[PDB]
């Protein structure tokens, strides 16, 4: 056949560019970065009704002062979180203090090429590449509020706002008008869920969408069904002002 | 690379089966019959012998009927050699057991355990599958007398009555059709050997193309017995049952 | 044809060509531009960054290896931090048991054995990142261009990447120049961003674009960024 | 070391086993019990080495719950024993050997006959009507050697016992005190909450 | 310390007119505290019998290993295992411990199915054989085993006969051993059929 | 070193000395002797400080592993397993640990777990550990009561703590005071024995025998 | 480097066909003839010495090989395969069997190890099957003589005579028309160079067949005296001479 | 030694090994899973492809995982085992090292986990098996159905169902099932359970097994009668009609 790790003619990696492809058919995921704080948004996209909404878990807790959204194939993304877990946590037994949210992505990220069928490089054991992206958002006292986009491919981004998912390249283009350095966190807050509302099949509701944020205050948090509801009620009323 | 030459022997059809354990299957429906009948009072196990000549040695020979255990045997159906390479681990199995915990191992586990082998080559590995379909009669003190089936797949069922290797639909039919919940080992003895007459792929039935095994609870004892009939006792069972 | 001879790097092609080494190489010249000179006292680099989108940052393009070593990427961003990570290990080695600082020379010859042993086994890929290396040790300014082939040449300057070519004639040019720009970095690091200029197409160098860094006689590696870099706009 | 007794009567097993649990110069715990249930009708106690003890008897207790469930069947009394005489014959040839002796007490309800089993670290098991491990046997079994019959009661076994006890008590120079006592029958194990004074 | 004189307990095997006979006591002790009155050091795999001094835990696992080796042997064979040839099993699968040895002192006692011949060997602890024609001791008193066997002994003796000797050998042994007694049993043994008997000794 | 650990009505009162010593060697006279695991969770150290310091800490960063994967707080059973086990592991090596690990949870209510280096893990309502556990035993013995108020709880741990700063060569230094709650764990303060001892001897009357 | 076979060559076909055991089989064919025939007081295993060229000592080439004192083993197909695989049956009845019971394995048990090993190339990663299929003669205690035939499977069957490789066909229907249960080792003997004459071209004598017997025990072939047990090996390599001897009573 | 990639993203971001592992579960006996407001059932079917075994020793469709857990699935027979003796392996392990048995979400988490390393790990292939884990945690009294499937994701389900003709019985379901007002009683969800399966299974009075898990480690399988008998009074609210 042909190797996992093979390029193509134009200098790019097969199962990482495939790899990408299945990122796109994944729910749309969203986060924005402000002076206030980090706002991250998903769509949970149940397949059937009977399907208990609140045990799809998009959005998970990394430490206190780091978050993270995922699409794609989420399967794949549970032993990047737990590598990720496992990271901050060391690196506060092994320091006394929390880890950069850059390092703590430039590791998770680490693990990204680590695949192959015997890869003259180390012991890169795992068949083929993640297929999830996930969206690194958090806050450390150097560079305060922070918002990463780590892909398969090894290569993160940061991103004062950015949408992953299917509906991201609309999603995107939206954000590139909405953001500006001065959103405070609630405008952020509106505005995952207004993008959300337009790139999702069904009707947005607290029950098929959800958010979160994290601030040097308070941490990580992920807002309950009745938080949300409110918030989207609130969006609703400002968009039927005009 | 080497990749170039490896057949990919554990991979998924694009209707959800396995290449492999199919074509085993397949390879495994070319073998001489063999069938499990289990009566109130004991089991019979019955195959047929693929291939044999006049030079064939009989009194040595043994290609379907293997001993496990004192309480276990099982009836073979596909490649003999591969047979015997999971006959040999199940017997090292059986001993396992016996040395733990100092009781005779269960019928079940010793299939259970025999059959994860067989999964195995179907999960990983990139080895062929062993084109082997075991037919286990057995008894323990849970459930008495028992009768399994294992195949490639690692895949293993009870019955009352079942067949292995060729013809196993015409065979399984015949079964079915006369069977009967009360039946006693002496009924099940000649219930397998009309069954094969009627499926055998060959003229007529006859002793030097035949094995015959019973495993019974001997009244005049109160213990299981494993009886491997001997070319001369399957002519006598075969004139007697009306067949001569 | 090729089709047939590229599917690994274990292969030969009918002509003696190793097209996956050929196909990395290709990740390089879409990689972002980067220049690198140096005089007798300093070595420069100077890159470019690029963005995603205009709600991204610009990916860094430039390693310290040591306090008198670092280079610049193009190409998969991941490779390269596999390969200056080496590097700071063999420097810290050289350092560490025989209290030597690293010849850029000798860093050159490690990357190249790296990089070959990843072009002649099964199994493995080609690095798909190139390498500007510049440093200063007990000879002087050094500048080191590295390929994935493992093909590494010191130079007085070049660049990789996209339009990379630009800047190149440009400094095959201005050569007797530069080479002259002794005791004076804010020359060499002008002159650095004119080669650099010349690879320009889409826009222009800004502050949150441009990355710029330099080694040399009294100066440690140290890399500039945003508004330090924007005396040189 | 700890009290650790084991009497099989007519149909049913009684454990006694001490309370204290003493760490040089203090005793730190008075209400230790020293057992383990293995299945429903099989019960483990235990004594030897401080961390040791433990450890083992929970790994024990790990694997037959494992076979319960793999098997849904409750292992024979004699089969449970087996499989832990020969965990501890691997032990006393193993880097770091476990240093615990056990007593195994189990109902088998296939024979519906109590069954007591003694085995110590080195793997050494042996079936009886009445053991012990350490010095305990040394005060108490010329008393069971005496009162002791096959077709004695539960009610008779706990008198012999809370015999042997109180030997234990004026003889020996620790204080252990006192003993949990456990029944194993027909119906599974039950602790006599009541032997403080019975 | 020594693990051959934790448990105690002894063994012995003699020859006579087409019979062997092996016996055995019936203690395991724990040093001077006497356990078990019935801890048999006797087994057998088919028509042989193997009787097992030393260390407890060791006697047990040999037994079941034994089995376990026998019972695979019989599954390939077809037959069951001679004299001779376990003799050779019991050696090899001791030497395979050379240097971590099971602390037991073996005897092999029986008679070949084919040949009629009567058999008895006794090994130490890494295998070495010992073919006797006559008697093999074993355990914490075979010196005085030694002692009584050297005196006692005759060729030829009659299974009843045996049966007499064999037992006061092993029971005047045992009532000069601390380790030993607590009950014995002795095994009569012909092609045909083999006697187990249970001797009445001293219970101290 | 003393070191105590008692349930009671208003949860746990956990109290320690402050004194390193060497031989005859007084390294210090106010080192921690209580580990804040996590602001629900206390680990006293007694025996090796440099074992005691690194496993509980350690332990620490492995009960916020378990909160983060199970989203919930974690027991004081498994915590107090968790250095168990691990401690076990290293049995024979050479390890010197003497510990109390307390937490209060709504599952479990005030619970504390003894787990030394022998590998021995005990649940109980009363722990002394150290070379001044004997004096404190007595104090403890003879005053306590589940029915104790928070205050007089406090005292007594604090009152036990300065008997065997005392009598024991190896205590001394100051006293550490901790209560713990559902909620978490309340610091009580750091009283050095030395004043601590005059004032308890006037106002309490007690210490006779010493001239004051 | 590192061989990275580690999975199978030969697999199942989807008519359950393992197609590199039935071309090893084919292999077998083309090989030359071999025979066995057992007698009541022996067997006897022969085949032709094939020699590749005039200038070449068939001599030191035996294709009838000693595997224990009481068991030989001759073949058809490839003979590189055989020479291994006598090399590993050799050794196995010594680490096997040998070095456990202090006795040499019976022939049923040594042709199962044997059978083992060409099962394993049948299914092991990397591997192709062994293109041979062996007759094993031998003789043990308990169960007599026995002959055996072992196919590149692995499968192996009793026999009272039979032939393997090129005139294996017809030479089978030539064995089954002179074999009874009453055969004396001398006229088994006599039947197998009768067969074997019909399967050879050429030159037939005592210099281009090779012939070997497991009958009697040979104390002269011992090599020492002193203990009565050991009698000698009763596995037997007929001479030249005394094969031609034989071919003049044809 | 054997480490092939096997489980690789197409140029669509398929992984088909994965994809073809989900058409082994659509080929295997439907299975069915419904919560009521104090317990959980579980229904599977019995294939008809031979029939003259003895059901007393052939495997039954509904694991227990540990006493207050079981495990049901539809695909490779073979291929379940292994999840199952890992489960049961994982739940004493837990118990040992938590000294508490394992919630139904973990044990969920955790076969979910195997899975999904089966689909990234070289030299092997997915499960052909998709599950439903049902239980109540320890000391809790709310009802607990999960899934999981080959590529390694789960979730929990108020009812679902996989297998062959999973389709329909999940529509029949889906129109049949309020979450308002979940079956309150054993027997009235298990009716609905059995209800579930007859749109597939045409009548199969012993090809219909139903088992019934409680709060506090109460768990029990009907027989052919107790379901025999829903059956009947099932097929009469029809005829009523
Ligand atoms: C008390 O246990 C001792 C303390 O020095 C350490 C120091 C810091 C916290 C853990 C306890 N440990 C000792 O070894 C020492 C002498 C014992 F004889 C001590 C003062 O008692």
């Amino acid at each position: 056949d042909r190797g996992v790790s093979t390029f193509s003619p134009e200098g790019r990696l097969f199962q990482v560019e495939y790899s990408l492809e299945a990122i796109k058919l994944g729910s749309t995921a969203i986060g924005i970065a402000t002076k206030e704080g980090v706002v991250l948004g998903v769509e949970k996209r149940a397949t059937s009704p009977l399907l208990e909404s609140d045990s799809i878990e998009k959005i998970v807790e990394i430490d206190r002062h780091i978050g993270c959204a995922m699409s794609g194939l989420t399967a794949d993304a549970r032993s990047m979180i737990e590598h990720a877990r496992t990271a901050a946590v060391t690196h506060n037994l092994y320091y006394d203090e929390d880890i950069n949210v850059e390092s703590l992505t430039q590791s998770v990220c680490d693990l990204a090429l680590r695949f192959g069928e015997g890869a003259s490089g180390e012991e890169r054991l795992m068949s083929r590449p993640f297929g999830v992206a996930l969206l690194i958002a958090g806050h450390d006292a150097d560079d305060g509020y922070q918002l990463f986009h780590a892909e398969p491919s090894g290569t993160f981004y940061r991103y004062n706002a950015k949408a992953i998912g299917s509906g991201s390249e609309g999603a995107q283009a939206e954000l590139l008008n909405e953001w500006h350095s001065s959103l405070t966190l609630k405008e952020a807050e509106l505005l995952v869920l207004k993008i959300l509302k337009q790139v999702m099949e069904e009707k947005l509701d607290e029950n098929n969408a959800q958010l979160s944020c994290i601030t040097k205050q308070d941490g990580f948090k992920i807002y309950d069904n009745e938080k949300t509801a409110e918030l989207i009620k609130e969006l609703k009323e400002k968009e039927a002002a005009e | 690379g080497s990749r170039r030459y490896d057949s990919r022997t554990t991979i998924f059809s694009p209707e959800g089966r396995l290449y492999q354990v199919e074509y085993a299957l397949e390879s495994i429906s070319h073998a001489g019959t063999a069938i499990g009948i289990m009566a109130s009072d004991g089991i019979v196990l019955a195959a047929e012998r693929k291939v044999t000549s006049t030079l064939l040695e009989q009194d040595t020979s043994t290609e379907k009927l293997y001993k496990l255990n004192d309480k276990i045997a099982v009836a073979v159906a596909g490649l003999t050699a591969d047979a015997e390479i999971l006959i040999n681990t199940a017997r090292i199995h059986a001993q396992n057991y016996l040395k733990t915990y100092n009781e005779d191992i269960p019928v079940e586990i010793l299939v259970r355990r025999l059959s994860d082998i067989k999964q195995g080559y179907t999960q990983h590995g990139g080895l062929r599958p062993f084109g082997v379909s075991f037919i286990y009669a057995g008894y323990d003190d849970r459930y008495g007398y028992q009768l399994y089936t294992s195949n490639p797949s690692g895949n293993y069922t009870g019955w009352k009555a079942i067949s292995v290797g060729a013809n196993t639909s015409a065979a399984q039919t015949l079964l079915q059709m006369d069977y009967k919940d009360d039946m006693k080992v002496d009924d099940a003895i000649e219930l397998a050997l009309k069954t094969l007459s009627k499926t055998t792929d060959s003229s007529a039935l006859t002793y030097d193309r035949l094995e015959f095994a019973t495993i019974r609870k001997g009244a005049n004892d109160g213990e299981v017995y494993q009886k491997i009939f001997k070319p001369q006792e399957i002519k006598d069972i075969l004139v007697k049952t009306g067949i001569t | 044809f090729r089709n047939n001879y590229d599917g690994d790097t274990v292969t030969f092609s009918p002509t003696g060509r190793l097209f996956q080494v050929e196909y990395a190489l290709e990740a390089i010249k879409q990689g972002s531009v980067t220049v690198g000179l140096r005089s007798n006292t300093h070595a420069v680099l100077v890159a470019l960054k690029r963005n995603a989108d205009e709600l991204s940052s610009y990916q860094k393009k430039i390693i310290k290896c040591d306090e008198h070593m670092g280079l610049s990427l193009a190409g998969l961003a991941p490779d390269a931090r596999v390969l200056s990570n080496y590097l700071r290990q063999q420097c810290n080695y050289s350092s560490l048991v025989f209290n030597r600082k690293l010849a850029v020379e000798r860093a050159g010859h490690l990357l190249c054995d790296k990089a070959q042993k990843n072009t002649q086994s099964y199994g493995g890929r080609p690095y798909g990142v190139g390498l500007l290396i510049i440093g200063y040790d007990k000879s002087g300014a050094h500048l080191l261009e590295f390929q994935p082939s493992g093909n590494v040449t010191e130079l007085y300057g070049t660049a990789i990447g996209a339009r990379s070519q630009g800047a190149k004639t440009y400094l095959e040019r201005t050569l007797d120049t530069f080479i002259k720009i002794d005791g004076n970095p804010d020359e060499l690091i002008k002159a650095g961003v004119e080669a650099i200029s010349q690879s320009l197409r889409d826009e222009s160098l800004t502050v949150d674009n441009l990355s710029i860094a330099i080694v040399g006689k009294d100066t440690p590696f140290t890399i500039y960024d945003g508004e330090a870099v924007a005396k040189y706009i | 070391m700890d009290i650790i007794l084991g009497i099989r009567v007519q149909d049913s097993v009684i454990l006694a086993s001490s309370k204290a649990v003493t760490r040089g110069i203090s005793v730190l715990k008075d209400s230790d019990d020293k057992t383990r249930q293995l299945s429903p009708h099989t019960l483990m106690s235990f004594a030897g080495e401080a961390g040791d003890t433990v450890q083992f008897a929970e790994y024990i207790q790990a694997n037959i719950q494992l076979y319960s469930i793999r098997e849904d069947y409750e292992l024979s009394p004699q089969a449970v024993s087996s499989f832990v005489r020969q965990e501890l014959a691997k032990s006393i040839r193993s880097r770091r050997p476990y240093q615990v002796n056990v007593l195994i007490g189990g109902y088998d309800k296939k024979k519906n006959k109590p069954e007591l089993y003694q085995i110590d670290y080195l793997g050494t098991k042996v079936e009886l009507p009445y053991g012990a491990h350490g010095y305990s046997g040394f005060y108490t079994f010329s008393l069971l050697d005496h009162h002791y019959r096959p077709d004695m009661t539960t009610e008779e076994g706990l008198d012999l016992l809370k015999l042997c006890v109180q030997e234990l008590e004026k003889r020996m120079p620790m204080d252990f005190k006192g003993v949990i006592v456990k029944i194993v029958d027909k119906d599974g194990i039950r602790q006599v909450d009541d032997f403080q004074a019975q | 310390s020594d693990p051959s004189s934790i448990n105690g307990g002894i063994v012995v095997a003699m020859t006579g007119k087409d019979c062997v006979a092996i016996a055995c006591d019936l203690r395991l002790g724990s040093q001077s505290l006497g356990v078990s009155n019935k801890f048999e050091k006797i087994f057998h795999y088919g028509h042989v019998f193997l009787g097992i001094t030393g260390l407890a835990t060791d006697v047990t696992t040999l037994n079941e290993m034994f089995r376990y080796k026998t019972n695979l042997y019989k599954l390939k064979e077809e037959r069951a295992i001679e004299p001779e040839t376990f003799t050779q099993l019991v050696s090899s699968s001791l030497y395979e411990r050379r240097f971590g040895p099971y602390f037991v002192g073996p005897v092999v006692a029986g008679i070949n199915s084919k040949s009629g011949k009567p058999f008895i060997a006794g090994f130490d602890l890494i295998g070495c054989i010992d073919e006797a024609k006559d008697f093999i001791v074993s355990g914490t008193a075979s010196d005085q085993l030694f002692g009584m066997c050297e005196s006692l002994y005759e060729p030829n003796l009659e299974p009843e006969d045996l049966f007499e000797t064999i037992s006061q050998a092993l029971l005047n042994a045992a009532d000069r051993d601390a380790l030993s007694g607590w009950g014995a049993v002795v095994y009569i043994i012909k092609k045909d059929e083999v006697v187990k008997r249970y001797l009445k000794m001293r219970q101290d | 070193t003393t070191t105590l650990a008692f349930r009671f009505q208003g949860g746990i009162i956990v109290a320690v000395d402050s004194r390193a010593t060497a031989g005859n060697w007084v390294a210090s006279q106010t080192v921690k002797k209580v580990i804040e695991i996590n602001p629900f969770l206390l680990g006293t150290m007694a025996g090796g400080a440099a074992d005691c310091q690194f496993w509980e800490t350690w332990l620490g960063s492995q009960c916020r592993l378990h909160e983060l994967r199970e989203k919930e707080r974690i027991s004081v059973a498994a915590a107090s397993k968790i250095l168990s086990n691990l401690v076990y592991q290293y049995k024979g090596a050479g390890l010197s640990m003497g510990t109390m690990i307390c937490g209060y949870t709504r599952k479990e209510g005030p619970t504390i777990y003894y787990v030394d280096s022998d590998g021995t893990r005990l649940k109980g309502d009363i722990f002394c550990v150290g070379s001044g556990q004997t004096f404190a035993y007595g104090v403890l013995d003879s005053n306590y009561k589940w029915d104790l108020s928070v205050e007089d709880a406090l005292y007594l741990g604090k009152r036990s703590i300065l008997a065997a700063a005392h009598r024991d060569a190896y205590s001394g230094g100051s006293v550490n005071l901790y209560h713990v709650t559902e909620d978490g764990w309340i610091y009580h303060g750091n009283h050095d024995v030395g004043e601590l001892f005059w004032k308890v001897k006037e106002e309490e009357g007690s210490f006779n025998n010493v001239i004051g | 480097m590192t061989d990275r076979y580690s999975f199978s060559l030969t697999t199942f076909s989807p008519s359950g066909k393992l197609g590199q055991i039935d071309y090893a089989l084919t292999a077998v064919k083309q090989g030359v003839t071999s025979l066995g025939i057992k007698a009541t007081n022996g067997v006897v295993i022969a085949t032709e010495k094939k020699s590749s060229s005039p200038l070449a000592m068939s001599e030191t080439l035996s294709k009838v090989s000693l595997l224990t004192p009481d068991i030989g083993a001759v073949y058809s197909g490839m003979g590189p395969d055989y020479r291994v695989l006598v090399d590993k049956s050799r050794k196995v009845a010594h680490t096997s069997y040998k070095r456990i019971y202090g006795e040499y394995p019976p022939t049923k048990l040594l042709v199962s190890e044997v059978a083992k090993i060409m099962q394993e190339a049948t299914q092991s990663g990397g591997v192709r099957p062994f293109g041979v299929s062996l007759l094993i003669a031998g003789h043990d205690e308990f169960n007599g003589f026995s002959l055996y035939q072992v196919d590149p499977s692995g499968s192996y069957f009793p026999w009272k005579a039979t032939a393997i490789g090129k005139g294996s066909v017809a030479a089978k229907t030539f064995l089954e028309k002179r074999w009874n249960d009453e055969l004396e080792l001398e006229d088994a003997i006599h039947i197998a160079l009768l067969t074997l004459k019909e399967s050879v071209e050429g030159e037939f004598n005592g210099d281009t067949i090779e012939l070997a017997i497991i009958g009697d025990e040979n104390p002269d072939l011992l090599g020492y005296t002193g203990i009565p047990t050991d009698k000698g090996p009763r596995f037997r390599k007929l001479t030249s001479q005394e094969i031609n001897d034989r071919l003049e009573a044809l | 030694g054997y480490d092939r990639a096997l489980s690789i993203f197409s140029p669509d971001g398929h992984i088909f090994q994965v994809e073809y592992a989900l058409e082994a579960v659509k080929r295997g006996t439907c299975a069915v899973g419904v919560k009521g407001k104090n317990c959980v059932v579980l229904g599977c079917e019995r294939r008809s492809t031979l029939k003259l075994q003895d059901t007393r020793i052939t495997p039954s469709k509904v694991s227990k995982i540990d006493s207050h857990v079981v495990l049901s699935f539809s695909g490779l027979n073979a291929d379940s085992r292994i999840l199952i003796e890992k489960a049961r392996v994982e739940a004493q392990s837990h118990r040992l090292t938590l000294e508490d048995p394992v919630t139904v979400e973990y044990l969920t988490r955790y076969v979910a986990g195997v899975q999904q390393r089966y689909t990234q790990s070289g030299g092997v292939r997915p499960f052909g098996v998709s599950t439903l884990i049902a239980g109540f945690d320890p000391r809790d009294d709310e009802p607990k159905l999960y899934q999981t499937e080959p590529s390694g994701i789960y979730s929990s389900w108020s009812a679902q169902t996989i297998g062959r003709n999973s389709k329909t019985v999940r529509e029949f379901l889906e129109k049949n099932y309020d979450r308002k007002e979940p079956p309150a009683t054993v027997e009235e969800c298990v009716k609905l359970t059995v209800r579930s399966l007859l749109e597939v299974v045409q009548t199969g009075a012993k090809n219909i097994e139903i088992t019934v898990v409680k709060p506090d480690s109460d768990i029990v399988a009907l027989s052919s009668e107790e379901i025999n008998q829903y059956v009947t009074q099932i097929e009469q609210e029809k005829q009523e009609q």
